[PDB]
């Protein structure tokens, strides 16, 4: 079960990628939007999931914000578990 | 939206000299600037990406620098093939936008025009039309005048001229001058002459031919 | 191989609409965006819009009146731009370009010249330009071909099917009485002609025609 929660890692990487793709898709078309290219969108996602939120990038559209919210929870839940498991096996 | 200012619109340099094109963004765009080259009648071609990244296939001669609001595209030792229009483009914010472009002009040594005159073809005459064509090729500077004379008398009607852009092959210019007349009008005249007056000579360069 | 293929030209009567195409080849990714750029003669590049084939969503330049509608066919890897209710202001070269979702246009199509006019299409007449009998030849000789009475632009002129590029000048066309005319110049060593053949190839996209004219010395 310990490394079975390590499956959250699987989920997270998927949400991060989908998030990045979806983020760009939602943001382009929004005048001034900066989250409009995949690479950095991918960086934005980690920045967001880890909840570090630097401010160098963020969504300005409604769906962009929705994708963001999903990524945030994914991150929080995911890291929650990996921490709880590392706490168990030690 | 981000405004990209490219000034000056035209840059004149001597052969083998280093040149720098300027691109200023209305707001900071990090290094999200890309440069394209577009030769006369050609499609745009990517030269540099993200302000300074090289593109495979592009001569080492090309390089870029800058970040924030001010960017530069540089060419070490310019050569004829670099004659073209250069555009910057940003991808920091939506929508992507283009600068207005800068043309590269090369100041080479003066060259007298090579003049050639051609009688209308038999295939054309067969259609009741007659075009006399004159080429003033590979000269520099581009300032030049052409004059037509039929039987020793200056002619102006029926003449249409066309000038090429600076040539990316040798930095020269060329011009064509076409005198179009009906087969009849053409049949009642003997000699046709084209005269070119260019800075390289105090006397005109003339080419003629008789219909017979 | 050519990554983006676009038709050479399209003639459209004022008020009518036209659908431009862009056939793509080479690697294709779900992150690719196809862009369209407009360029009027003597002017700069203007961004029109973009579309992501994998999803089908399109975005447009808000600063300009919307004349285009973008679509894409995944099975044929072709992107389309429907331009409607055109006026002479819409006459220009329209390029399609591919962006890998990373901000720059990696490659561009050759562009489609769109002409908005009521005039009718007309293939060009190609005439030879050989020196007169009294012309003195140097170590080089200049030949050419006259291309007149065609509409609309453009025409592509090559020498010896393209094998001859050096020493070639094609002059900008001049418009007179709803018809264009231009000449192309070619210079080869005087000794090689007529021993070695010299032919110009004139293609006129709008009329789907391409003719050849061998240049031989006058009778
Ligand atoms: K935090
Ligand atoms: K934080
Ligand atoms: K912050
Ligand atoms: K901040
Ligand atoms: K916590």
């Amino acid at each position: 079960q310990w490394r079975a929660a390590g499956a959250a890692t699987v989920l997270l990487v998927i949400v991060l990628l989908a998030g990045s793709y979806l983020a760009v898709l939602a943001e382009r078309g929004a005048p001034g939007a900066q989250l409009i290219t995949y690479p950095r969108a991918l960086w934005w996602s980690v920045e967001t999931a880890t909840t570090v939120g630097y401010g160098d990038l963020y969504p300005v559209t409604l769906w962009g914000r929705c994708v963001a919210v999903v990524v945030m929870v994914a991150g929080i839940t995911s890291f929650g578990l990996v921490t709880a498991a590392l706490a168990t096996w030690f | 939206d981000i405004l990209l200012t490219q000034s000056p619109a035209i840059l004149s340099v001597s052969p083998g000299e280093r040149v720098s094109f300027s691109c200023r963004a209305s707001q900071s765009i990090g290094t999200d600037i890309h440069w394209y080259q577009q030769r006369t009648n050609g499609s745009p071609r990517l030269l540099i990406k993200y302000a300074s990244e090289s593109i495979s296939g592009i001569p080492s001669r090309f390089s870029g620098s800058g970040s924030g609001t001010d960017f530069t595209l540089s060419i070490n030792s310019v050569e004829s093939e670099d004659i073209a229009n250069y555009y910057c483009q940003q991808s920091n914010r939506w929508p992507f936008t283009f600068g207005s472009g800068t043309k590269l002009e090369i100041k080479r040594a003066d060259a007298a025009p090579t003049v050639s005159i051609f009688p209308p073809s038999s295939e054309q005459l067969t259609s009741g039309g007659a075009s006399v064509v004159c080429f003033l090729n590979n000269f520099y500077p581009k300032d030049i005048n052409v004059k037509w004379k039929i039987d020793g008398s200056e002619r102006q009607n029926g003449v249409l001229n066309s000038w090429t852009d600076q040539d990316s092959k040798d930095s020269t210019y060329s011009m064509s001058s076409t005198l179009t007349l009906t087969k009849d009008e053409y049949e009642r005249h003997n000699s046709y002459t084209c005269e070119a007056t260019h800075k390289t000579s105090t006397s005109p360069i003339v080419k003629s031919f008789n219909r017979n | 191989q050519v990554q983006l293929q676009q038709p050479g030209a399209e003639l459209v009567k004022p008020g009518a609409s036209v659908k431009l195409s862009c056939k793509a080849s080479g690697y294709t990714f779900t992150s690719d965006w196809i862009h369209w750029v407009k360029q009027r003669p003597g002017h700069g590049l203007e961004w029109i819009g973009e579309i992501i084939p994998s999803y089908g969503r399109a975005n447009y330049n808000e600063k300009i009146q919307k004349k285009a509608t973008l679509t894409a066919d995944k099975s044929s890897s072709t992107a389309f731009m429907q331009l409607s209710s055109l006026t002479s202001e819409d006459s220009a070269v329209y390029y399609c370009a591919r962006e890998r979702g990373d901000g720059y246009f990696a490659v561009w199509g050759a562009g489609t010249t769109v002409t908005v006019s009521s005039a009718k299409t007309t293939p060009p007449s190609v005439y030879p330009l050989a020196p007169g009998s009294a012309a003195q030849t140097n170590s080089m000789v200049t030949l050419g071909c006259l291309v007149k009475g065609y509409f609309p632009e453009p025409v592509t002129v090559t020498w010896n099917s393209g094998s001859l590029s050096s020493g070639v000048h094609t002059f900008p066309a001049v418009l007179q009485s709803d018809l264009y005319t231009l000449s192309s110049s070619v210079t080869v060593p005087s000794s090689s002609w007529p021993s070695e053949t010299v032919t110009c190839n004139v293609a006129h996209p709008a009329s789907s025609t391409k003719v050849d004219k061998k240049i031989v010395p006058r009778d």
